[PDB]
């Protein structure tokens, strides 16, 4: 029933990404990579591929490679009407947020907005709402200009007398992830069928690495129990009990046993490849699962954080050539 | 084993209308008065609706 | 009927007397120390060598199932060893660990030698039947691609020879069991080296060095032969020497189970000793029963003996306030029927609803009257408490009568789908005229023997079962019985 | 939703109204008002002829073009990067237009046996005439609704086929079974609208 | 009903036992009252049809 419309407004777009997804290096792409031993023949094989004469004009290799996913993403952008347009600024948020905590550091020791351009991420920018390129005030009359900007509604857990240096910096990095992550799930919720349960099993694992990263490095740092409790999204499958266990671990064998309780999260963490590289390989074998229901929009959100990969993947092929170590150069992630 | 004790609360809804519906079943017969069959028709929705 | 009552030890019968005493399986050892991490229990250097010994032994029964050897059983409580005799298994269980952990890998880098001397001696013979550079061997199935892409991109040309080698061979996890092919790189150049070793790996070939010179070859020939049949010697003898230790190893692995288990178990209660205070003697606060507060001293008389100390152990009396766990006869027969309450047309119509009533009511009246023996056994918040207390029996009562009237009720549910399948078993089978007593009666008494115990059986059977439980916990368990609970939990032997 | 609360907040409505007319009929004594014929026989049997006639061609080129929009969409989308999609898979446009083909050789079978008559009272027009009127109506709806399904169902398999042969070039002759099941039932269509109309005549 | 009342819990079932053998046990116990429910129908269908 929720299939035999949305043709009528994302039809040219679905094919469109199903296309850009062809251009994603298989196994056999990434073989001969391997077999590169200079920057220049890695040049060459790109060549071969689909990203084709983009270095006509070992650092230069990540930004050329990423600024070629941002007008791809900002292309798609352009012609989606109104069903699409706020799920695909729902995964510029994620960028955004990154952004704007490297914003208000420079706010509070009076560095300008001079070093904005050039560090930050493309797709969460800031090339509208101008309020915020004027702004050079101490945190304070800032969050007021802050509010003319989509992150607002997530700044309701952030009280404006409490951003002057009572939390720390990458504390208020993650509960306004964690405002987030209940927003998106609740928008993806909102919307029905193919789309709720293509995606949100993708944003339960998105918010478990959240539940077990955060209390894995939660350790020695002088933050409370009750404070990483907080940080944890209430999102995923580990809602009503495996976030209360993760508040008393205390241990790294306590973290596990409370992800020996489920079968999927359990098994990865065999790793003892370390953990994250496990967590990984399980997060594009979800991305690749949403690429399977065809009448949905989790094909896009599906395509940035496996197109993420791609940028990764070829950097590390590169690192291990560039500083000839290509004894781990192994160790990438294959989505395709 | 404990917490089946709400699925089985839920099991006596269905009972209860199960023991109305055989009484106005056996009450059924073949030129009944209308005094007596909108008694019935109240009888099947107050266990119903209210069991619903 | 438990008591607290206090046990003291002396530590020198610390084991010996706790090891009979867990050999009679009475004594629930309350831990009264719970300020104290999982570490510093006054043990937790010997109970990680039981441990040691507990890796040791899950890792030698892997083992001793992947060489499929039959294991011993002779079912039999036996005697826990003594820390006498621990620092003895050590020795013992360790030399088997060792031994089989040495050589795994051993045999492993012997196989390898072995399948590796065998590969190069095949091609000794045909290449020396050809003479009368780069040798190697590759497998059937990729030698005509092979040379197809030799002869493109070396493209000068390589005379290459052609022959295959008998009887599969195996090289250990590529290839398992393939017969190959050698063949010939001579190509007199020095320049095309080069470019054939990159064809050789990626065709994964396997190169060996041929002496090229005649009568060297034979010479060579003569050596690996002589090192081959050595190397198949102490091969096999390695293997006599492995099954000889893993059948005396298999009448060993399960009563040295039981021995140590039984020692990780005990040890488990040393560190559960009392606040280990101020000198070499030890108490302990078990619950008891006062039934069997005779036959545990005169087994803690006895387990002093056991070690041979002079001086026996005591047992003092007290009376304090926390729970009194509860302990009954157990009985067999008896077990699982107390293990599920311990979780927690017309003229039979008006007959059968008030007689059933008044059996609920009945039920009802013995349920409260055990209430006032139980309470013979032993003002604003009182108003409150009393009132939720009376009137949720008042009208809880009649949900639990009414849940009565089922039990008639699901029993004329019994009766009419009965006759339903009743009907089928006496119409639709038997009333055919022709074709009936063969394959048309077979079919429908099918239906009667197996279809109706699915539906009548098990299904109403399960839920009228699960209602008599509903009208056992809800309804009868809720007038006398205050739900707390506490068990007993007897230190046991497996 | 802010327009699907219109067509829910009417048709629960209207079925209320109509629950307890049906109610007040019964009631009191008037079921003999109700009379189903008094509707079927005194309006017309042209009523039902002449709009069998419109929904048979109309129907199914309301599949037809919703078959068309469906994997149009999906052609135009895979061909931005795969442009060899244009010529094979355009008879996923045929299949879904040959729906419409259905209609028009069925709309003017039935315009063929529709005749006028002078008749006036439900006597005088008999059972062999308004048997002729309904029936032009039955099968009219029986070749429009089920040519709209089987043109929704080809497009569909059709946009997902668009999409498949984008990525790898042998597999939309593989996937090109599918459509004919789907497109099956348009030939399941018509064969019942002329067997409704086989013994049908009008006068 | 009887069939909505065992496609939710026998969703929830299968879920779950992917996770944990316990439930097996108890997944059908749950589906055994929704499946009396349709058969509440059946002795009242029979009973109103033979009248
Ligand atoms: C008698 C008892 C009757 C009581 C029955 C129901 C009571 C409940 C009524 C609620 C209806 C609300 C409809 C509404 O929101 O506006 C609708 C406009 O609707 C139109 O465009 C006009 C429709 C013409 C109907 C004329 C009826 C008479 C015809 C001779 C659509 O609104 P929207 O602008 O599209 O915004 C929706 C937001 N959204 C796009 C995100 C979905
Ligand atoms: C919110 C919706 C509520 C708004 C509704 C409004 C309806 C009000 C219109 C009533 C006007 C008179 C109708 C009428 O016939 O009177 C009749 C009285 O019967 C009633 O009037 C009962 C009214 C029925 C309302 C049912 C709603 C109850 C919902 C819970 C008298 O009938 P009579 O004249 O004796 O003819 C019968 C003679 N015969 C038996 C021989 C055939």
């Amino acid at each position: 029933f929720p299939e035999l419309y949305f043709n009528v407004d994302n039809g040219y777009l679905e094919g469109l990404v199903r296309g850009l997804k062809a251009g994603v290096l298989s196994q056999a792409d990434y073989l001969n990579l391997v077999q590169c031993e200079t920057l220049e023949d890695l040049k060459l094989h790109l060549q071969s591929t689909d990203y084709g004469n983009f270095l006509a004009n070992v650092s230069v290799i990540d930004d050329r490679l990423k600024e070629k996913m941002v007008v791809e993403f900002r292309h798609m952008r352009n012609h989606a009407y109104e069903p699409l347009a706020s799920f695909l600024d729902f995964i510029t948020y994620s960028y955004m947020i990154d952004n704007v905590i490297l914003l208000i550091t420079g706010t509070l020791h009076q560095r300008s907005i001079a070093e904005l351009v050039p560090k930050c991420h493309p797709l969460g920018s800031f090339e509208q709402m101008e309020a915020v390129n004027i702004a050079q005030t101490p945190a304070e009359l800032y969050n007021a200009i802050l509010v003319d900007t989509p992150l607002a509604a997530f700044f309701q857990d952030c009280i404006s007398e409490q951003d002057l240096d009572e939390m720390n910096i990458e504390i208020i990095r993650n509960t306004l992830y964690k405002a987030y992550l209940e927003s998106f799930y609740k928008f993806c919720t909102l919307l029905g069928g193919t789309t709720a349960d293509a995606m949100c099993p993708i944003l339960e694992f998105e918010a478990d690495r959240r539940a077990f990263i955060i209390t894995i490095n939660s350790f020695g740092t002088e933050l409370s129990k009750e404070d990483r409790a907080k940080l944890f999204p209430h999102c995923g499958r580990l809602y009503p009990e495996g976030l209360a266990q993760l508040a008393r671990a205390d241990d790294y064998e306590q973290v596990k046993n409370v992800a020996d309780y489920y079968p999927e999260y359990k098994l990865l963490f065999e790793g003892a490849k370390t953990l994250e590289d496990r967590f990984f390989e399980h997060e594009v074998k979800l991305n690749k699962l949403a690429f399977l229901n065809q009448f949905h929009f989790g094909v896009f959100y599906a395509f940035v954080k496996l197109k993420e990969q791609e940028c990764r993947n070829i950097v590390w092929i590169a690192e291990c050539i560039a500083q000839r170590h290509r004894a781990k150069i192994d160790n990438y992630i294959p989505i395709f | 084993m404990k917490s089946i004790i709400p699925v089985v609360m839920a099991g006596i809804i269905a009972i209860y209308g199960l023991v109305v519906a055989v009484l106005i079943a056996n009450s059924l017969n073949d030129g009944i008065s209308l005094y007596r069959s909108f008694l019935q028709l109240g009888a099947g929705l107050s266990v119903g609706l209210s069991g619903l | 009927e438990m008591t607290l009552a206090q046990l003291f030890l002396q530590s020198e019968a610390a084991y010996c007397c706790v090891s009979e005493l867990g050999e009679l399986g009475k004594v629930q050892f309350r831990d009264l120390n719970p300020d104290v991490n999982v570490f510093q229990r006054k043990f937790v250097n010997e109970v990680r060598r039981c441990e040691e010994m507990d890796r040791k032994l899950r890792f030698v029964e892997k083992e001793i199932r992947k060489a499929n050897i039959p294991i011993m059983d002779t079912g039999e409580n036996p005697e826990v060893p003594f820390p006498r005799d621990m620092i003895d298994l050590e020795a013992n269980f360790e030399k088997i660990e060792n031994e089989l952990k040495e050589i795994n890998t051993n045999q492993e880098a012997l196989k390898r030698n072995f399948l590796e001397l065998t590969e190069l001696k095949f091609i000794l013979r045909k290449t020396q039947q050809f003479f009368d550079f780069v040798a190697g061997v590759i497998n059937r199935e990729r030698i005509p691609t092979f040379e197809r892409m030799l002869w493109r991109v070396c493209r000068g040309n390589v005379f290459l020879r052609q022959a295959e080698i008998e009887n599969p061979l195996e090289d250990p996890v590529t290839g398992d069991y393939v017969h190959k092919s050698v063949f010939i790189i001579f190509f007199q150049g020095d320049q095309l080296k080069n470019r054939v070793k990159k064809i050789c790996e990626g065709f994964r070939a396997s190169l060996y060095p041929c002496p090229e010179t005649p009568q060297e070859r034979k010479e060579m020939a003569s050596g690996v032969n002589t090192r081959i049949d050595d190397l198949q010697m102490v091969l096999n003898q390695t293997e006599d020497h492995r099954q000889r230790v893993l059948q005396a190893a298999a009448k060993n692995i399960r009563v040295w189970f039981i021995k140590v288990r039984k020692m990780k178990a005990i040890y488990h209660t040393l560190n559960l000793c009392n606040i280990d205070v101020t000198q070499k003697c030890l108490i302990a606060e078990v619950w008891c029963p006062v039934t069997d507060l005779d036959s545990i001293q005169f087994a803690l008389r006895r387990g002093t003996e056991h070690s041979g100390s002079t001086v026996p152990s005591i047992l003092n009396r007290m009376q304090t306030n926390q729970t009194p766990p509860t302990y009954n006869k157990t009985n067999k027969f008896t077990y699982g029927f107390q293990n599920i309450v311990d979780a927690y047309l017309t003229f039979l119509n008006s007959f059968k609803m008030k007689m059933s009533v008044i059996l609920g009511i009945i039920h009802m009246l013995f349920g409260v009257s055990l209430s006032l023996f139980n309470h013979t056994y032993f003002f604003g918040d009182t108003m409150v408490h009393q009132a939720i207390h009376t009137i949720e029996y008042c009208l809880g009562c009649i949900s639990n009568t009414a849940s009565y009237l089922r039990l008639w009720a699901l029993s004329l549910a019994h009766a009419q789908l009965s006759e339903v399948l009743w009907t089928m078993v006496i119409h639709i089978g038997l009333k055919v005229k022709s074709l009936a007593g063969g394959l048309a009666l077979f079919f429908i008494f099918a239906a009667f023997a197996t279809l109706t115990v699915a539906i009548l059986l098990i299904m109403e059977g399960l839920s009228a079962f699960l209602h008599a439980l509903r009208l056992h916990w809800v309804e009868f368990q809720n007038k006398f019985y205050s739900g707390t609970g506490f068990k007993f939990l007897p230190f046991s032997f497996e | 939703t802010g327009l699907v609360l219109l067509y829910s907040g009417v048709f629960v409505a209207f079925w209320a109204c109509l629950l307890v007319v049906g109610i007040c009929y019964t009631i009191f004594d008037l079921g003999f008002r109700f009379d189903v014929a008094w509707f079927l026989t005194e309006t017309s049997p042209f009523m039902w002829s002449n709009l069998g006639i419109g929904l048979a061609i109309s129907l199914s080129v309301v599949g037809a073009a919703w078959g068309i929009y469906i994997t149009g969409s999906s052609i135009i989308g895979g061909g931005v990067k795969a442009p060899r999609i244009k010529t094979k898979n355009l008879v996923s446009i045929i299949f879904c237009e040959a729906v419409a083909i259905y209609g028009i050789i069925m709309a003017i079978v039935i315009s063929n046996m529709a005749e006028p008559f002078s008749a006036t009272d439900p006597k005088a027009i008999g059972h062999r005439n308004y048997h002729a009127g309904y029936s032009m109506f039955g099968a009219g709806l029986t070749v429009g609704l089920s040519n709209l399904f089987c043109g929704v169902c080809v497009g569909i398999v059709g946009s997902g086929a668009a999409l498949a042969d984008a990525q790898n070039p042998s597999l939309f002759v593989k996937i090109l079974i599918v459509e004919i099941f789907g497109s099956a039932i348009g030939l399941f269509g018509v064969i019942v609208a002329i067997l409704q109309t086989s013994r049908v005549k009008m006068g | 009903a009887a069939g909505f009342a065992i496609g939710i819990v026998g969703d929830a079932g299968v879920r779950g036992t992917a996770q944990q053998p316990r439930l097996f046990v108890g997944m059908i116990l749950i589906l055994i009252f929704a499946e009396v429910l349709g058969l509440y129908g059946l002795i009242v269908a029979l009973i109103l049809s033979t009248k």
